[PDB]
């Protein structure tokens, strides 16, 4: 359920990340020391370790004979993207302070101190359906840097479910929605706003900037309550665009939420009643309006059991 | 807990929602039925229609609280507007009121005066209520209002905000209004505009919300709105996803309204709306009829038009 | 502690703590309900005695 630990190189994260999902009965196509073929009853997924990073892609078919970034139904080249390029997960080199994992039968998620301040998250998993009836709903997500040294969340930059970005080569994020405006089943939705491309989804992703497209952004500013000192977690929803421009809600992140922490310290303990919630923030402690060299005081909210 | 009819006037109309109050039995097997406190027909009527003022108290689901409200029906048949006007309070006594004037000054930390369009006439009318809240929609044939007033449900303890009061109306009862309106601030419930919704600050002041700012309206209340319907604060152009929103493979998504402030001082979430929520207008509208979970929520439109950010649907249980 | 509880009612108990006890304080008080899990109140602390007695200081204090 809830697991800890320290990772030298993103190598010891694979392996112990692994040894949890098989332990908890994951089924794993193939393994490897660092490139991975797993799946379960949701959905396909295919990652890489690099010396520095991560490389993360959806599939729906298994081949042994292709690619990390070839299975059949790979999102490389069944996306609108004309660079046709999979998620990546930007780290960094040598000791991570920490790791956070979060593991289920559905979904895994992971929070990744590199260093002091310096949190790197990753999430897997596939959507609450909550009801509704639609093929699909696996999403992966990774973070990424622009450039250390000046501005860390530019606008060029992305985020896990960002909702406004710049970039024509990789994306952060990404959603499955297959059959969309009778288009062929395999269908690798990527987050992007700005690519005025037919079909597209759109999340909280950033939290609270200034350009973030999301109608929540008010409940995520103001989340925390003054008067009281409580703070209240926000679903995620998601949307996704029709052929022309018509938004459909698709559903929420299981077990996620988004709050301020302006009030909370990092991993400060907030248990609202029988189920309690972990909040680490996002990338760095800053201040309100440090929305260029930090991540302001956006935090994630994890279910904990 | 749901009054679904045809009233023949204005006058019948109330009579038949003060009927529904005392007598729903839902209400009384549950013993939560008002109490009405006040009673009176004060003016003399020259060239208009009686007026009638009522006071009711509400207990609430547990019985432990303490709700006032008040209805009156002011109209004049030489303009041939009945108006309902709505209020609401936490203290009553006749003894306060001054020489002549109106009673509803008597009224503890007494609060503006919302009201519905109606005349004489039938008229089909949506009615819903419940130990804490109560809605009125009246159906104008051919145009929608509505309005109601309650307690929201708050994220804290109602030890600390126990009178979480909200009155919300399709126009401000400060001034007489014909229903043929042809102004902008004529709307519904979820998109209050220029004085038509008021929630009551723990610290005892309401505060009024507006979806959208206006230069008439006064500059405090502009900090303060309506989260879901005000995605334009942060929105960097004028179409937005909430406008463009749509049923998902002939299902139709509800979302829920908020109650926000953001103020110098500091930000509080402060709850919202029981039973009433945004959904699109395409390939539906009015009197339609949407389940959930074995509950099924009423559909409505606002007097203004009936497009999709001006469209919300209430909960019939 | 068998309490129905009204709805919208919330009841405050007034819990007083004595001043005899041992003077290590590990309670673990549970409550119980059906259909919820067990929502158990930890009340921990020590308990100590003060020393009330003036004493007497014709020959000087030592620290």
């Amino acid at each position: 359920a809830y697991f800890t630990g320290t990772a030298n190189n993103p190598a010891d994260l694979l392996a112990k990340v692994r040894v949890h999902a098989e332990s908890l009965g994951w089924v794993t196509d193939r393994a490897s020391a660092s490139e991975w073929l797993c799946h379960n009853a949701d959905g396909y997924w295919s990652f890489n370790a690099g010396a520095n990073q991560f490389q993360m892609a959806g599939n729906t078919g298994f081949d042994n004979s292709l690619a990390w970034n070839a299975q059949p139904g790979n999102s490389v080249q069944n996306n609108p993207y004309s660079s046709k390029g999979p998620t990546v997960a930007q780290l960094s080199g040598g000791p991570f302070t920490r790791y956070h994992l979060f593991a289920t039968a559905a979904y895994l998620h992971l929070h990744v101190e590199i260093a002091a301040g310096q949190f790197r998250p990753v999430m897997i998993g596939s959507l609450n359906k909550r009801g509704v009836g639609y093929t699909g709903g696996q999403y992966v997500c990774g973070s990424f840097i622009y450039t250390p040294g000046q501005a860390l969340t530019n606008n060029w930059s992305s985020h896990p479910f960002d909702g406004y970005h710049i970039q024509y080569s990789n994306s952060s994020c990404m959603l499955r929605l297959d059959g969309l405006d009778g288009g062929p089943s395999p269908e690798w939705l990527p987050f992007d706003y700005t690519t005025n491309v037919p079909r597209r989804v759109v999340g909280p992703g950033r939290g609270n900037y200034s350009s973030q497209y999301h109608p929540d952004v008010g409940l995520i500013d103001a989340s925390a309550n003054e008067l009281n000192s409580s703070t209240t977690t926000v679903p995620c929803a998601i949307y996704a665009f029709g052929a022309q421009q018509r938004s459909r809600y698709v559903g929420e992140v299981p077990d996620f939420g988004i709050c301020n922490m302006a009030f909370l310290a990092p991993g400060d303990p907030l248990v609202v009643g029988s189920d309690t919630w972990r909040v680490y923030p996002l990338l760095q402690r800053g201040t309100a309006t440090d929305f260029d060299s930090t991540s302001a005081w956006v935090g994630y909210c994890f279910r904990v059991v | 807990a749901t009054e679904f009819g045809t009233a023949v006037n204005h006058a019948d109309l109330v009579e038949r929602l003060v009927q529904f109050l005392t007598a729903s039995p839902d209400l009384v097997a549950a013993g939560q039925a008002y109490e009405k406190v006040f009673d009176n027909t004060i003016p003399a009527s020259g060239t208009a229609i009686a007026v009638r003022q009522v006071t009711l108290r509400a207990p609430g689901l547990g019985g432990t609280d303490a709700i006032y409200m008040g209805i009156q029906s002011y109209g004049d048949t030489a303009l041939d507007y009945y108006n309902l006007r709505l209020m609401g309070g936490t203290a009553f006594n006749p003894g306060a009121i001054p020489p002549g004037g109106d009673y509803w000054t008597a009224f503890a930390n007494y609060s503006p005066r919302v009201q519905l369009l109606a005349w004489n006439q039938p008229m089909p009318y949506w009615f819903f209520a419940n130990g804490r809240r109560f809605w009125i929609v009246v159906k104008v044939s051919t145009i929608y209002e509505s309005a109601g007033a309650g307690f929201i449900l708050p994220p804290c303890p109602p030890s600390q905000y126990p009178y979480p009061l909200a009155v919300v109306g399709s126009y401000r009862g400060d001034v007489a209004t014909r229903w043929s309106d042809v102004s902008d601030r004529h709307r519904g419930i979820s998109s209050p505009y220029e004085r038509s919704c008021y929630l009551r600050d723990p610290a005892g002041r309401w505060l009024g919300f507006t979806v959208d700012g206006g230069a008439a309206n006064e500059s405090d209340y502009n900090n303060r709105t309506l989260l879901p319907l005000g995605c334009g604060r942060y929105a960097g152009s004028s179409d937005t996803v909430v406008k463009q929103l749509r049923d998902s493979f002939g299902k139709f998504p509800l979302k829920a309204l908020q109650f926000v402030t953001r103020e110098t001082e500091g930000r509080r979430y402060l709850g919202d709306f029981d039973g009433a929520f945004y959904v699109p207008t395409l390939n539906s509208g009015a009197e339609d009829v949407i389940v959930e979970d074995g509950v099924d929520h009423v559909v409505f439109q606002t007097a203004w038009r009936s497009g999709n950010p001006w469209l919300y649907a209430i909960r019939k249980d | 502690p068998p309490l129905g509880f009204a709805a919208l009612e919330e009841r405050t108990w007034t819990v007083s703590i004595g001043t005899d006890g041992p003077p290590v304080v590990n309670a673990r008080i549970v409550w119980r309900l059906q259909g919820e899990p067990n929502l158990v109140l930890v009340i921990t602390g020590n308990r100590i005695i003060a020393w009330t007695f003036a004493p007497d200081w014709g020959d000087s204090i030592v620290e």
